């Protein structure tokens, strides 16, 4: 439908999938990570009904299903699922053949191995792409922010990676890797929600919880004083409509949920949290880099689009930082939507044409080979 | 437009989709035959020695292999196709049906027998 | 499967005409490969049409 | 109602004369004379039958050639060929597709009233832009333009 | 008598019987569940006279009869007057030999197993039915009304099923059966009735009672206001004639006796009435089914005619439901059919011919086997 | 049990059914370390039903009802209930607590409150924990007598310990603060 073997680009996360061709400014479709599956026996005879629903077909039919995330901190666990959210990706909303087009898939850069293997295995396998390619999600941000060089702090439903970059080369020793995402911020809320009379524990209430996160939830520029007032009135109590009708207020719980980012400890997790670990990216890289990173905070991933979480991040880091010296946060409106933009770009860059493997290599070598070329 | 007018006008439309279709499928056909007389040639054996025609059959089996592999891979497709022409035929037979399952109405019985038994010597309409 | 038709070779104990028979065995097996195939190309055809049809259907009645 | 106008067409009057005869039998138990709702009730009783009053007067929309409310005796003919389930062949996805092949001549998906007019010249039957434009409508309940093929089973639908 | 060898439909309650063909929108006839015997002593010889009397030969000759019904509160005890009835309604008024036809019986998922088993029995055993399958009243209802999702309420003659289906899924879990029946607004009646001075004990008494509330009685959209005049005015009284010649005039009782429905104390129940099974087997599914059951409240079978019932239910319910969400009832004119209507779809569906017993696995297995094929 | 029961031809809908069911529930059922096997002899022998006696003097006897009750605590789909049931949360408690916790939790699981009394709990959740645990460890359950009792007599026990006695809210700081102290003074 292309009129050139336009890249495809997926950035499957633990989130959402957003897929789209290369070259081009947005995702054509986004998906849930999902496949769901009925958790109810059928009554009546004739009623269509699949065994298994996909992406958006969970989601809309989640009334009466178990709803399964295939991706979990940013590896796939479950390849037969992603074969069928590929195939949903692919030919029923992109509708396109990847037989005759190259796939970008993106990762962090310490997410374990078999990730990026099973992708390329089933990218080459099942769909008989023709050519592959791994990104590295810092990487495809820091093309969207257009940047070389700044810490990349991506934040997202999965893992929060941060990764230091200079002049577009990885400083690997200094990346402050925390196991605290957006996915534990979404748990934490089910829980407090739950302490207000409005329980979340079955598949459907946690997908309400997400959207609830995502419409009414921030981090501010000072817990302390914001809960000090939201703890004290309701004047900071923001109301949100459930499916059936009911009505949820939430108050000083619609930022303690997503301050478990600055202070891990309200969840269990021994962390600095994560503008510590983004001050230390910088700290543990050399002295005649720090400069750079510190004039260059890049914002990517999900929770990124918090309230204050900008202006916050900045904040946290300033106030470690030394003086003298000006430190500044990179926060666009491209936020989060950073990784799918850098495949577009990265797929179409002239100079990546040496980087994809193609479908000969392939089989000589086998899915395997994803860490002999990507990374 | 009258009515006979109209009843051959939709019953020749569909008898002609359908024998056209069969036409179609003809001149497939006759593609069909031709291709396969050509890619799977009338043989040629004689001639070639033992070994020869030993590597002969090893070949004309390994030609077996070959088409073997193409409608392995035509029918695979057919499969999908199979597949995704059900897939989507249910889906539309909701789209626009979910009901494009017809009636049987209680108006339509068979009354010859009445008719019959009930005209006696007369019986005369059905 | 395919190896159901790739099926195992016999040509040596074949005499010269004894491989003209199994070669022409063979080459008969081919031909009906052909016609499996073709109309496999012609159903399929078929197929990809009507499914186009489908999705036809499927904007215009979503 | 033009399929059992031209049954009466295609078969013989002598039996819509015999029509006339057992309508004029319907003036019995009709305070008009006619097959109106209550009439084809007490007609059917008559007739061997008894459809409902939504049975009763759809029959009298199945026969409003007119709409005149009634089973008239031109509407009794209407009857007698419309009381049962006959159309044959349920041309669907299936058949429907076969011909949709040809209805839609593009092997693409959509009877333009091009691909309709061709099939129906194609008929070999006479053809008019009429026969072409109302079978499109017929088709175009989507109102394509173009007869898509649901909009072709929305025309042909178990037409055969 | 009949053109098609098709299946046979018959939904056999506490009340009547209503049978016909798979294919029809009515029954053939309806036969009430009911078998007559005499109860005085004959004096008159070679004047004919039977033993016993069924279905409806039971009440042309009831003067002199008592009156037995084989079902009691939705099932069949007295299995041999059930096999008499059938025998009655298959062979001389439906004018067909089971033998030749599959046969669709129905009951409630919540009633005693001992009932699909014995229907399942004598269909095969004294009928020798060629296949068999016991259907959900819910079920056909739904498919009666074109609908794949709903609450249910049945109005048996014995008890009420109330059960939730979501996209042709059973939610068992919400189901609440109701001890409150036509049956037991009838013994109502006739204790009200003795209240005004009419004392209705015997056979002939109780049917007529029955008769009564089904040509005078109505639930009302507001009871309270209703007996307020009521109980102040002849203006609100309805006269029946009773078969003698003589009249009985019903006043405040013309409702109370089916506002029994919404107050199931009146005769001795423990329960908030038919709106609150309506609401709980809402409230007690998922949140992202509930929009789609309080959107769809179904009405089938007999007290759904009653005036003001579609509307009461509709208030009733939208009164316990939370604000914004829209509570809607389905109450189509096939009223007290419906379910009938649901049996012959169900029967005739193409998606339903595999689901029958045969008389092979019935035979090998007993009637044990209706409880593993039908649901 | 009382919607199974009903199954049986013995319905139990109002107050006094609720009351009786769960009267017969505590003297009658129990889960069974293995209920697939129990439930494969249950529903084909009379030999295993136990009569329960109704209090106006009719008898229910019950057969693999009787543990499949109590299963529903291992299959929670039984009641519509998205849950992987007790033994997988008990086990999820564990695993979400720190590698070297984990061991000590796996060790120690301690059976309090009620349904704990069931013959062949302590068996069931020790071998499903098991199960789902990893190999090498030993897997252990706790089942004192002080079983349904145990939350009661821990209170007696904690309100009279020398180190929780400053842990009591006095009626003073209760009425300067209001009941909002409950927050601040418990836990």
């Amino acid at each position: 439908d292309e009129d050139e073997t336009t890249a495809l680009v997926c950035d499957n996360g633990s989130g959402l999938v957003k897929a789209g061709f290369a070259g081009d400014d947005a995702p054509r479709a986004v998906f849930p990570s999902i496949v769901g599956r009925p958790r109810h026996q059928g009554v009546m005879v004739g009623m269509g009904q699949k065994d298994s629903y996909v992406g958006d077909e969970a989601q809309s039919k989640r009334g009466i299903l178990t709803l399964k995330y295939p991706i979990e901190h940013g590896i796939i666990t479950n390849w037969d699922d992603m074969e069928k959210i590929w195939h949903h990706t692919f030919y029923n909303e992109l509708r396109v053949a990847p037989e005759e087009h190259p796939t970008l898939l993106t990762e962090a850069p310490l997410n374990p191995k078999a990730n990026r293997e099973k992708m390329t295995q089933i990218m080459f396998e099942t769909f008989n792409v023709p050519a592959m390619y791994v990104a590295i999600q810092a990487v495809l941000s820091l093309y969207a922010s257009g940047r070389t060089t700044g810490i990349v702090l991506d934040s997202g439903d999965g893992v929060t990676h941060n990764v230091p970059i200079y002049e577009g080369y990885a400083l690997p020793h200094a990346i402050m890797r925390l196991d605290l995402a957006g996915r534990d911020l979404t748990d934490y809320l089910m829980k407090i929600l739950t302490e207000r009379g409005y329980s979340f524990v079955t598949t459907a209430e946690r997908e309400i919880v997400r959207d609830i996160k995502e419409k009414l939830c921030y981090v501010a520029l000072d817990f302390e004083n914001e809960m000090a007032t939201a703890a004290s009135s309701s004047s900071l109590e923001k109301s949100y409509e459930l499916p059936d009708g009911q009505v949820i207020t939430i108050g000083n719980e619609r930022f303690r949920c997503p301050e478990t980012l600055f202070q891990p400890s309200f969840i269990g997790m021994e962390s600095a949290g994560i503008h510590e670990t983004t001050y230390n990216s910088i700290m543990k890289c050399d002295i005649d880099i720090r400069k750079d990173l510190y004039a260059n905070n890049v914002m990517s991933g999900g929770t990124t689009m918090y309230p204050g979480i900008a202006d916050r991040m900045q904040k946290e880091i300033t106030a470690l930082a030394p003086s003298t010296m000006k430190i500044k946060i990179i926060a666009p409106p491209e936020r989060k939507y950073s990784v799918w933009i850098g495949g577009s770009i990265l797929a179409s860059l002239s100079t990546f044409q040496q980087m994809w493997i193609t479908k000969q290599e392939y089989d000589e070598a086998g899915p395997s080979i994803v860490h002999r070329k990507c990374f | 437009i009258s009515a006979s007018r109209k009843l051959q006008l939709k019953t020749l439309l569909l008898q002609i989709a359908k024998q056209e279709l069969e036409r179609e499928a003809e001149e497939r056909r006759g593609e069909k035959g031709r291709a396969l007389s050509t890619r799977c040639q009338p043989l040629e054996l004689a001639g070639l020695g033992f070994a020869e025609l030993q590597d002969l059959c090893r070949q004309l089996h390994a030609r077996v292999d070959k088409v073997d592999e193409e409608r392995y891979d035509i029918e695979a497709k057919v499969t999908k196709n199979i597949t995704e022409i059900a897939d989507l035929t249910q889906k539309i037979f909701d789209l626009r049906g979910k009901f494009k399952r017809p009636t049987l109405r209680r108006v339509r019985i068979s009354a010859d027998a009445m008719m019959q038994a009930l005209l006696g010597a007369r019986a005369k309409e059905s | 499967i395919l190896a159901e038709r790739r099926k195992v070779l016999a040509i040596d104990h074949l005499n010269e005409d004894q491989l003209r028979e199994k070669a022409k065995e063979l080459w008969q097996s081919i031909y009906n490969l052909e016609a499996e195939k073709f109309d496999l190309q012609e159903k399929f055809k078929q197929q990809k049409y009507e499914i186009n049809v489908l999705r036809n259907r499927i904007n215009d009645n979503q | 109602d033009d399929i059992y106008k031209a049954a009466v067409e295609q078969l013989t009057e002598e039996q819509k004369n015999e029509f006339k005869a057992a309508f004029d039998i319907f003036v019995l138990g009709a305070e008009d004379g006619c097959i109106s709702t209550k009439e084809l009730g007490k007609v059917m009783r008559m007739l061997g039958q008894n459809p409902t009053p939504e049975e009763l007067q759809e029959m009298i929309d199945e026969v409003d050639e007119d709409g005149s409310g009634t089973v008239d005796f031109d509407e009794f003919l209407v009857m007698m060929v419309r009381c049962m389930k006959d159309d044959s062949k349920g041309k669907s996805e299936e058949e429907l597709s076969d011909l949709f092949r040809m209805f839609d001549k593009n092997a693409d998906g959509y009877i333009d009233l091009d691909e309709l007019k061709i099939m129906l010249q194609a008929t070999g039957e006479t053809i008019t832009e009429d026969d072409i434009e109302e079978l499109m409508k017929d088709g175009d309940k989507n109102n394509d333009g173009r007869i898509d093929y649901d909009e072709f089973l929305e025309f042909m639908k178990g037409v055969e």
